[PDB]
Parts: C-alpha cells; structure tokens; sequence
C-alpha cells in the first residue's frame, strides 16, 4: 500500500477548463477513499475456534466450516486499469517535452533580441535610418504617403 | 521570458493528474479487498454464533 502524496492547489493549476468537473470528482473520490481506508483495519480478527470448539453441540459442523475457511481463497482484485493510465502518462510527457522544447526555442530567441536592444548604440550618434532599424515602427510608410512629409499632418 | 519559464514550471507540474487517478485506482482495489475480507469474515462468524444462539 504505497501511495503518492499530492498537493491540491498544484493539482488545480494543471487542469484545463473543459474537464474541471471530472477533476472535482477525482478530488471527492480521493477524499472518500481516504476516509473509508481509515475506518477499517487491514485484516479481520480471525476468531479462535476455542470459543466455537467447546460451545457447539452440533455434530462436527464447526470443523468443516473452519476447514472451508482456512482453505478459502478470497479473490484479490487485479488492477486492469493502471497500466492504461501509465501509457497515457507516457504519451503526455511526450507532448509535454516537445512543447518545452518549442518554448525553450522562443526563450533563446528573446534573449538574443533582448541583447540587441541592450547593446543599442546611444541615441546621439543614431541616424534616423539607424532608428528605423531599431524600432521598425518609426519608419514612414512611403507606400501610403509617397510625398513629403510622408505622414498625415495631424500626426506631425 | 518570465511568462514562458512560468509555463515550463507548470508543464513540469502536469504529472499530478496521473498520480491522483493512480491513487484512486490504488485505494479502490484496496477497499474492495478489505470489504471482501470483512464480509467473508463476518458472514461465517454469523453462522457460528447462530448455532451458539439456538
């Protein structure tokens, strides 16, 4: 009986909104299954036959009931259900790891580009063409306004 | 950057769904077993004390 300890708010963050109700059900059943495991020990107390060997005057019937008991094989329930969620877990980590790889690619891109804005030539020695290289937004759209001052006079 | 690294920390946390269910599959099979134990224990004990009662 080896369980895995579990946080509940950490559980909450990684659920998508489309299956939040199921998550609650996994929470409820998890709580109930803890209570029911608490309210009963592991083994039943097997009663000594002494109280039932010397207190039944029926002809040897206590013996064959107890012979049928020690030789009784209660069916231990088998899993049939954790292997298929382990495989789903494996499949998930695959989808996770490939996304972490993609995000990592977007990180390293932001680092290079951040460094580019970090090591910008000071603004005093900057030609306007150098600025438009730095902030491509400041460029003047020579296609929508071909003629000087290449911008609407209001924005001037 | 800080947003993206937050998502990675979160991705690494994803594993909590699968252990939860695995816990519930673990406990349920433990419950039904122990119930099966108490049921069998208690029934056979009942037939015994009935002989004692009559």
């Amino acid at each position: 009986l080896a369980l895995k300890t579990i946080d509940w708010v950490a559980f909450a963050e990684i659920i998508p909104q489309n299956q939040k109700a199921i998550a609650s059900s996994l929470k409820s059943w998890n709580e109930t299954l803890t209570s029911r495991l608490a309210a009963l020990p592991e083994n039943p107390p097997a009663i000594d036959w002494a109280y039932y060997k010397a207190n039944v005057a029926k002809a040897g019937l206590v013996d064959d009931f107890e012979k049928k008991f020690n030789a009784l094989k209660v069916p231990v329930p088998e899993d049939k259900y954790t292997a298929q969620v382990d495989a789903e877990e494996k499949e998930d980590v695959k989808s996770c790891a490939e996304w972490v790889s993609l995000s990592k690619a977007r990180i390293v891109e932001y680092e290079k580009e951040m460094e580019k804005m970090k090591n910008l030539i000071p603004f005093d020695q900057m030609t306007i063409e150098d600025l438009n290289e730095a902030f491509p937004e400041t460029k003047l759209d020579k296609k929508k306004y071909p003629y000087w001052p290449h911008q609407p006079i209001e924005n001037l | 950057i800080d947003t993206e690294k937050s998502q990675q920390a979160l991705v690494q946390k994803r594993h909590y769904l699968f252990d939860v269910q695995r816990n519930n599959i673990a406990m349920a099979l433990e419950v039904t077993y122990r119930e099966r134990l108490y049921r069998v224990y208690k029934e056979v004990k009942n037939r015994l004390d009935y002989h004692i009662s009559v």
